[PDB]
């Protein structure tokens, strides 16, 4: 039942690792969860830039 | 009948290392 | 003689013809159908050609001279032009708009994939996706997303308003509710879209107001359609509303519509995408 | 061809059986 | 129910008694009909006699698990039996006692179950037995009148 | 007692045979008569009824227990398979026969249609009389070939089966036609100097006058097998050519004809054709009746395939599970492949005696051309231009010059197909690197189309024949 | 998880570096109580020494059994025997379904350890039979399968993998699917069909996260050897080299990674000496193959194919150096390989062209059509013969 | 991330540029195409070599003569393919056809 | 080939004959003719055919018609009815008491009430006075009234024909308000049947408070025929299952005694229920990695059952994105969150800066 801005950041960094291997599916699934909490700003500038 | 390739396995690995120098 | 005889039937199979709808089979020989001429008919099904893919529900043609069922029509034929999205089509796609990329992927996953592919959902073993409820801010192009996926499928789209569900001859209105859903099944893959349920999904109704009676039935029938649809490959109703307080909180709830999607009212990134099209 | 032959083999059993039934009926009569 | 796996007495039952009446009584179906009719052998009729006290007790538990689904599959065949047709008339000392609980089983089917068929099947077995038994039968009716549990 | 248990089955045997005779007698029902008569009835009559249950003393109990000597002698015919005048010419275990207690059962069912009361035996003139006589012999011959009886019994078969018949009919000739072939195999097996061929030739004249399709087909295949044994080549060559050998023939007939034709072709240097028929023959031959000849096909075929320049697999030896008997042939397979003669000559002489039996020895000596051929064949096809010097070092040939003559002769035979350029000195492959410009993909397809069309014409005619035969005879 | 044991078996099979693995192999039956069983597993190893035990020789390289290995075995069977009896007694007390099947498995393990292989298989069937969920049935098949794979007896392996795969959708035993994927690939290597193994393994890595089965990393490494052997470069290129699996692991791959890099660089001297390296480290490290001769033919034919595919002409020297294998050898292999038409080439040795007829041309499509087509005629004749009579 | 991105960009560039030079077919010399394409002699040979295998231009490279030949359209493969397909389906059928036949003999 | 030629030729002449309709024989007359009520056209009195007669066709039976002469052809058991169109969407019923419910009490309580009167109605009549009247299923959407109704149908051995509480649902030959009688005739014929009279009573507000109203008016009559005509008072082989969401919020027609005798209360979910329902769904949909069904059940209960169905389904959709063919833990847990927060957002509205 939990998402948080900090929890998204782990998933943003996991997507990055997946992009470098050349695999979009596992990354795309992960992107979704991350953008949703992001929509309403609740974060310092560093998290925002990673999500972007 | 039985394939000559098996007997060839041991002989083929070794050949490779020498051959490249020996012949062009 | 057989080649000469077949010629004779072909002529009959062809025009003149009068259209009907073929309900159901009571015999392989003869079957029951209903016309647009205002007559229900018992008509004979032509032999030495199939009468065993005749049997499912479809549009059908009956000969004018002989009063028989010589041949069949697609289920596509004899659609209304009263109805939306059968003298229009959307031309939009995902590329054409910027923002709400997160939202676009969710809608796409739910609507677009089962239509195109029935098999993927089966392998995994889940029931194919249910409809998506779209509620959010005005003008964020919530409906636009529904247009972009509808276009991608390359299939029939039946698009109706709330006003089209309610009567046209007084009391026609509940009957029309049954018709729209079944019509989509005959010409499936297909999408059913409701632009407005602004006075239909509202809990409050009277019968002391004669007008309210048809409307309170349209809501009750819509709850039902969701029940019958389940544990099959039929996708649910996809709808658009202004707010989230018009719909009922205890008659419609998630896991009868898989995804119930709110579109962000604050969203910094969405706006960045709108400006970037200009760039 | 093969299908008609498998059936043909089954027909054979009845068809043979008829010639023997007649034999058995002729013998029951001559033995009384 | 004619089984030597125990449903009837080829040797003294006690195990199926409690168990069978809840779902649908299987024990008494084979016991009253099948054992009586196949063997009118008197050493075998004595096992049934010992069994008899148990047989009486069966009526109060049977009234506890009443419900139309539980009752309907359990007996259709007891209803059908005739004593002179199992020829159990021809031994008087032990079959006469077996009739005493046999009646108590039948009465629940006859009225409570309302349909026309249950009454008519049930009539044929009561009459034949009643006339043959007489004097003891009058006592048997009285016991039923009172009822093991005072219900409907 | 012992013959009572198998008694139930004797009534069963009689049911199938009696009907078969019945069918034959009314016009031409021929197709249905031959399928019943051969592998199908026989596998059951012998194995299931006699051997399996035990009690082989139910065979001369079956063709006699009335005391029929027949109007033309056939009393002896019945004795010799089993119960000669003593207990068993193989296996007795019968308490009732016709020399132990007459009668106990009637397979004869009191009607001339296999057998009948002694009233027939001492004299009859009936039209049912030839029909029972021809039939009488089929029932007997069934145990003879399976059990492999020998001696005098074998010698006296011929006398009774033909030269008691010189008048038959199409119905009768067909039955007799099958009986002669089974005796002939039993004859072949003993390796008696007493002429098998002579009887089979005498039988042919009778076959031909009735003009019965069946008689020609059976005798002819056996006549070739006889001929191979004596090793008189010329007559068999002519006899094979004359055989049209009908398309509507039993399965065992098909396997045996192809097999003989293959033996004949192999020595001739027509090995491409011989090897195809011989491989086919093994598959086509049954599990039961075929076993004597069957063995012989697998042994000979391994040598014959080498003669083409095929290199036979290990799976071929392991899979029927005969590998032990096949072991020497296996040695020849290795010798052919390597390309060196010394190993091939040594094996040929040493196993020489064993090969001669099977009839391989004449084919073994032909492999000497083949030892070298098979090895040059792999090397010429695989590569494009290769030196005679490469062929000689690998294969262990004497000289490149020696290898040069050997390749020349082969390209004349045309089973290696090449043109040699002895300039630089290489042997050159034929290859066009496009066969679309040539008719060959079309010609390949077209050949199939003729072969296919033959199946359609064969099938339309064959299909109706058994139901037609049944209609006249009446079906239940 | 017991996949390590298969890696121990495999390396001695080809007689090269056997010595160290022989010892490691021997240690595993002490733990288990597998003395008798070892002789059976030894059979799979064949074409090398594996005969010495405490109950046999001590002369050859393969390691002696300990006095302790024997004693432990006595303990284990006594203990197993005690568990089986104990498990039944508990079964009477409580639920029938779970407890009884556990008991039958005890009996199978006991027979399987003493060496009564037939006895173990009848018991194992019993286990399968008993009414429990389908999910639980799968758990019991996975142990016997691993044991089956060890001996490399074909029959045992076929049965288990095949039923196991059916159950997944029907029960809904998707959770078990993960162990199963790896298990399907093991089957696939185990028959002489390395072709299947190449497609199967690649899928296995993506769907696998974890559920009681061998590491993620180990599979990826193994995926590369199957992928290459069966697949030609365009298939190989998409799947592994662009795909995720190989890159994420990074390290522990150099033999295999050297193969892919060299193949990309397309300098065939470099690819061929890496063929040999990946054969020694990876390929021989598998016991798998019911006839080893097929494994050797496929690695040589694949490498050969790549070289011939790229060029319609090569000079003989470039081709011959690139292989690194002898004139005698190249020729000897070539004659067998050409027939197949995977290579479809010929050697003009005296002008020094290595020409290729092309396996993409009309000459090829013909070779297949004719070859299939002729055999079909022989077949119509065998069918036709039965039907008439 | 950067490396991967740069790599994908490299494979696409290489394919686009080749198509223009090769386009006449036949036996274009590796050297004339090299000049036009804007590549070096050593680099072009290697790029072409990778490409034949990948079939990213559908030609064949001839290292014996020192020319690149591109495969011209050949006459129909269609004839062979329809025969091939028909014969494979019949082989499955034959296997079914035999089993029932066993009953006769 | 002769036969094939003949079939087409006969087919051509036989067919040419103009007209061929359908009617229903409402009744028969002493003139040995029968009244046919042609369904969208004039009524016609025709003589009996030699194919079927008055003995062969009993009243209010649907029939085929031939020609422009409206002569009898064949008997049709079917009739055009909105019931027919409702079946098409309904498809095949599913579910059992156990899946929906979870507790052994819930399953027992529904089972006794419903099943036994279909098995033997004669018994019930005797048991009290008359045959048991309508029954009411009510509960939260954590028992789901229409879904339960489909679970009941397998047990009872009935054809589930869902019956709208609407009677403007016909416009086939006229409105349902007018043609209340047709719905009845079909219902009887396809006996045994369950007529699921779905009127949730969350439609109407003033209709509920009052007694009068158009909707109330039409509904009242359809119920009254059930008693007057009997066959829900001689029998109860056909069960009238009413559904509402509360004990009392009912419309005046449904509420009153003599078309009610039963009301059944089912709880909303609990952890123990959620375990059962999630398990059954999990296996069907796709089971999670290492099992964590227990965790989700312990943590919190489902709002409805629908919510638990939704979690399993939603999980499967995420796994496809991943390039999987099966769910993991990571997907299964995400699904739970997504369905429940959205529910709690829609339902609550006292939470604005409160709780």
């Amino acid at each position: 039942m939990d998402d948080k801005a900090l929890l998204v950041e782990v998933q943003l960094l996991e997507s990055k690792t997946y992009h470098a291997l050349s695999n979009l599916p596992k990354a795309r699934a992960a992107l979704t969860s991350a953008r949703t909490t992001a929509n309403a700003i609740y974060c310092p500038p560093k998290l925002q830039a990673t999500l972007d | 009948n039985v394939e000559d390739d098996f007997s060839n396995q041991l002989r083929a690995e070794l050949e490779k290392h020498g051959y490249k120098m020996e012949t062009s | 003689e057989f080649l000469h005889a077949q010629e004779e039937v072909k002529r009959i199979q062809s025009i003149p013809l009068v259209i009907g709808q073929f309900l159901e089979a009571v015999d392989q020989n003869t079957a029951i159908v209903g016309s647009t001429t205002g007559s229900n008919y018992y008509v004979r099904i032509l032999s030495t050609i199939d009468r065993e893919l005749l049997k499912p529900n479809a549009s059908v043609a009956l000969h004018k001279h002989s009063n028989a069922l010589v041949d069949v029509l697609p289920p596509e034929a004899d659609s209304s032009i009263m109805m939306l999205t059968s003298d229009q089509k959307p031309d939009v796609m995902y590329a054409d708009i910027g923002g709400m990329d997160i939202q676009k992927q969710e809608v796409r996953e739910a609507v677009e994939l089962p239509l195109t592919h029935f098999e993927l959902y089966k392998q995994i073993g889940i029931d194919p996706p249910r409809g998506v409820l779209m509620y959010g801010p005005p003008g964020c192009g919530k409906t636009m997303l529904a247009k972009a996926v509808a276009h991608h499928t390359t299939a029939a789209f039946i698009r109706v308003v709330g006003s089209e569900f309610v009567q046209k001859y007084l009391g026609e209105g509940p009957r029309m509710v049954r018709d729209v859903f079944r019509l989509a099944k005959e010409n499936a893959p297909a999408i059913i879209f409701i632009d407005e349920i602004d006075a239909i999904a509202t809990k409050r109704f009277d019968a002391q107001t004669g007008a309210d009676r048809e409307v309170q039935r349209i809501l009750l029938e819509l709850l039902n359609q969701m029940d019958g649809f389940d544990q099959n490959v039929n996708v649910k109703v996809i709808m658009a509303t202004n707010r989230a307080d018009t719909l009922d909180p205890a008659l419609l709830r998630p896991g009868r519509l898989d995804r119930k999607i709110e579109f962000p009212l604050p969203d910094r990134r969405q706006k960045r995408l709108i400006f970037s099209t200009i760039t | 061809m093969v299908v008609v032959y498998l059936a043909s083999l089954i027909r054979s059993v009845v068809a043979l059986h008829n010639l023997i039934n007649n034999k058995i009926a002729n013998r029951d009569a001559e033995k009384k | 129910m004619e089984e030597g796996g125990r449903d009837k007495t080829p040797v003294q039952s006690q195990q199926p008694s409690a168990t069978a009446p809840s779902g649908a009584d299987e024990k008494s179906s084979g016991k009253e009909r099948r054992d009586a009719g196949e063997k009118d052998k008197e050493q075998e009729l004595s096992e049934e006699d010992k069994q008899l006290q148990d047989e009486l007790e069966m009526l109060v538990e049977r009234l506890g698990e009443k419900d139309t689904s539980l009752y309907r599959p359990a007996l259709e065949e007891l209803r059908r039996q005739i004593r002179s047709s199992t020829t159990s008339m021809t031994s008087v000392p032990k079959p006469l006692k077996f009739l005493r609980p046999h009646y108590g089983k039948l009465k629940e089917i006859y009225e409570n179950m309302a349909p026309g068929e249950n009454k008519c099947f049930a009539a044929d077995i009561i009459s034949v037995l009643a006339m043959t038994m007489s004097g003891e039968r009058e006592c048997l009716k009285y016991r039923l009148v009172g009822s093991q549990e005072e219900l409907a | 007692p012992a013959p009572q248990d198998v008694e139930m089955k004797e009534e069963a045997a009689a049911g199938s045979g009696s009907a078969g005779e019945g069918d034959g007698k009314a016009a031409a029902t021929e197709h249905s008569q031959r399928e019943l008569d051969t592998v199908t009835l026989e596998d059951i009559k012998e194995h299931v009824r006699q051997l399996e249950k035990a009690v082989s003393g139910k065979e001369p109990r079956f063709v006699l227990r009335a005391l029929r000597m027949l109007p033309s002698t056939s009393r002896r015919l019945n004795h010799y398979v089993l119960y000669k005048a003593v207990h068993g010419f193989f296996t007795s275990n019968n308490a009732t026969r016709d020399f132990l207690l007459p009668f106990l059962e009637e397979p004869m069912d009191t009607e001339a249609d296999l057998q009948f009361r002694p009233r027939t035996g001492k004299a009859a003139s009936a039209p049912l009389l030839p029909e029972v006589e021809a039939y009488l012999q089929l029932l007997m011959v069934i145990f003879l070939m399976n059990s492999k009886r020998y001696k005098e019994a074998q010698k006296i078969s011929d006398d009774l089966m033909q030269k008691i018949s010189t008048q038959n009919r199409r119905a009768l000739d067909l039955v007799a036609a099958k009986c002669y072939y089974y005796h002939a195999r039993v004859y072949e097996f003993l390796d008696k100097l007493d002429v098998v061929r002579s009887f089979l030739h005498a039988r042919l004249r009778t076959a031909t006058l009735r003009h019965d399709a069946d008689g020609q087909a059976t005798l002819l295949n056996l006549l070739l097998r006889n001929y191979l044994h004596y090793s008189l080549y010329d007559q068999a060559e002519k006899l094979v050519s004359k055989s049209v050998f009908p398309e509507q023939a039993n399965n065992n007939e098909w396997a045996r004809y192809l097999y003989y034709t293959g033996r004949i072709k192999a020595i001739q240097l027509e090995y491409s054709e011989a090897r195809r028929t011989m491989t086919n023959a093994l598959r086509k031959a049954p599990q039961h009746t075929a076993v004597g000849f069957k063995q012989t096909v697998h042994k000979l075929l391994i040598v014959v395939e080498l003669l083409l320049g095929e290199i036979p697999d290990r799976l071929q030896f392991r899979q029927p599970s005969l590998k032990r008997s096949l072991m020497p042939y296996f040695l020849l397979t290795q010798a052919v492949r390597t390309g060196n003669l010394a190993k091939f000559n040594q094996v040929l002489d040493q196993f020489g005696e064993k090969f001669q039996t099977d009839g391989t020895y004449t084919l073994i000596i032909r492999l000497r051309h083949n030892v070298i051929k098979t090895g040059v064949r792999m090397i010429s096809l695989s590569y494009s231009r290769i030196s005679l010097a490469d062929i000689a070092q690998k294969l262990q040939l004497d000289s490149p010059e020696d290898a040069e003559f050997i390749v020349a002769k082969a390209i004349r035979d045309g089973v290696i197909e090449a043109s040699i350029n002895h300039e630089k000195g290489y042997v050159q492959s034929k290859e066009m690197i496009d066969i679309y410009s040539t008719r060959e993909p079309q010609l390949a397809f077209h050949q199939r189309i003729s072969f296919c069309l033959d199946i359609h014409n064969m099938s339309v005619k064959a299909m109706r024949f058994p139901p037609k035969s049944y209609n006249k005879d009446l079906e239940s | 998880m017991p996949l390590e044991n298969l890696e121990e078996e495999g390396l001695p099979k080809n007689p090269d570096l056997r010595i160290a693995q022989l010892r490691f192999l021997l240690s595993l039956p002490e733990h288990r109580g597998d003395t008798a069983v070892r002789e059976e597993l030894m059979a799979a190893v064949r074409e090398n020494n594996m005969a010495p035990y405490y109950e046999a020789l001590c002369k050859s390289l393969d390691w002696q059994m300990d006095m302790d290995l024997l004693s432990k075995m006595k303990k284990a069977n006594e203990e197993e025997l005690k568990r089986l009896d104990e498990e039944l007694e508990d079964a009477e007390k409580n639920l029938g379904e779970s407890e009884i099947r556990d008991a039958m498995m005890a009996k199978a393990e006991y027979l399987c350890q003493i060496g009564d292989k037939e006895g173990a298989l009848t018991a194992f069937r019993k286990t399968y039979d008993k009414t429990v969920a389908l999910g639980h049935r799968l758990d019991i098949v996975f142990y016997l399968l691993r044991i089956g794979l060890f001996y490399m007896d074909n029959d045992l392996i076929t049965r288990n993998t095949e039923k196991a795969k059916s159950l997944i959708e029907e029960g809904g035993d998707w959770d078990r699917r993960n162990r199963l994927k790896v298990y399907q690939g093991l089957y696939c290597v185990a028959i002489r069909d390395f072709k299947q193994a190449a497609e199967l393994f690649l899928d296995t890595v993506s769907t696998f996260t974890s559920y009681e089965l061998m590491d993620y990393k180990t599979f990826v490494t193994y995926t590369v050897y199957v992928s290459m052997i069966a697949l030609e470069r365009p298939d190989l290129r998409e799947k592994v080299i662009k795909g995720a699996e190989i890159l994420e692991v990074l390290h522990s791959l150099p033999a295999v990674r050297q193969y892919l890099f060299s193949l990309y660089e397309c300098r065939y001297s470099v690819f061929f000496q890496s063929l040999a390296v990946v054969e020694q480290e990876m390929k021989k490290d598998w016991l798998f193959a019911p006839h080893y001769r097929y494994y050797v033919r496929e690695m040589r034919i694949h490498a050969y194919s790549q070289l011939l595919e790229s060029y319609r002409s090569l000079t003989l020297g470039y081709m011959a150096e690139a292989f690194g294998v002898g004139v005698e050898f190249i020729d000897q292999e070539l004659s067998r390989f050409i027939a197949a038409g995977r290579l479809h080439c010929k050697i003009d040795k005296v002008n020094e062209i290595v020409e290729t007829n092309r396996p993409d041309s009309k000459n090829w499509q013909y070779q297949e059509t004719i070859k299939k087509g002729d055999l079909l005629l022989n077949r119509v004749q065998k069918l036709s013969r039965v039907i008439n009579m | 991330i950067i490396s991967t991105h740069l790599a994908k960009l490299y494979d696409n560039l290489l394919e686009q540029n080749l198509i223009r030079v090769i386009e006449p077919f036949s036996r274009v010399q590796i050297e004339h195409i090299s000049s036009l394409i804007k590549l070096s002699k050593a680099d072009v040979e290697r790029k072409l070599s990778q490409m034949i295998l990948d079939k990213k231009f559908h030609g064949i490279l001839d290292q014996g003569e020192g020319v690149l030949i591109i495969f011209d359209e050949p006459p129909v493969d269609k004839t062979y393919e329809a025969a091939l397909e028909t014969i494979q389906n019949m082989s499955k059928v034959v296997d079914s056809l035999y089993n029932k036949a066993k009953k006769l003999t | 080939l002769n036969a094939k030629v003949r079939l087409l030729r006969e087919e051509l002449q036989l067919l040419q004959e103009q007209g061929s309709y359908v009617g229903e024989v409402v009744r028969a007359m002493d003139k040995k003719k029968v009244l046919v009520k042609v369904h969208p056209e004039g009524k016609f009195v025709v003589d009996v055919d030699k194919n079927i007669d008055i003995n062969d066709v009993t009243p209010n039976c649907r029939v085929a018609l031939r020609n422009d002469s409206y002569t009898l052809h064949k008997i049709l058991p079917n009739k055009v009815d909105p019931l027919v169109s409702l079946m098409m969407v309904e498809k095949v019923p599913d579910s059992t008491y156990e899946m929906i419910g979870g507790l052994d009490k819930q399953i027992k309580e529904i089972k006794e009430v419903i099943e036994l009167p279909v098995k033997h109605p004669e018994l019930f009549e005797a048991l009290g006075i008359a045959q048991p009247k309508g029954v009411l299923l009510y509960g939260p959407p954590g028992t789901g009234k229409t879904l339960l109704a489909r679970a009941v149908a397998h047990h009872t051995d009935c054809t589930f024909i869902r019956v709208s509480g609407s009677e403007l649902v016909q416009k086939f030959i006229g409105e349902g308000a007018r043609m209340v009688r047709e719905l009845f005739v079909m219902a009887r014929e396809h006996a045994p049947s369950i007529i699921f009279m779905d009127e949730i009573d969350s439609i109407g507000s003033s209709r509920l408070e009052g007694g009068s109203g158009g909707d109330s008016e039409v509904q009242r009559t359809m119920l009254e025929l059930l008693n007057q005509l009997d066959g829900f008072e001689a029998t109860k082989n056909i069960k009238v299952i009413m559904a509402t969401n509360r004990i009392d919020i009912l419309d005046s027609a449904l509420l009153r005694p003599g078309r009610i005798d039963r009301k059944i209360e089912f709880p909303p979910p609990n952890e123990e229920a959620r375990l059962d329902i999630l398990k059954i769904h999990s296996r069907k949909m796709n089971l999670t990695r290492g099992i964590n069904l227990r965790k989700i059940a312990e943590l919190m209960p489902g709002a409805s059952g629908a919510e638990v169905k939704g979690v399993c389904t939603e999980a499967g959709m995420y796994a496809l994105r991943e390039r999987r063919v099966h769910v993991t833990q990571e997907d299964f847990e995400m699904a739970v969150a997504k369905v429940m927060q959205k529910d709690s957002e829609k339902n609550m509205s006292i939470k604005k800066l409160w709780k």
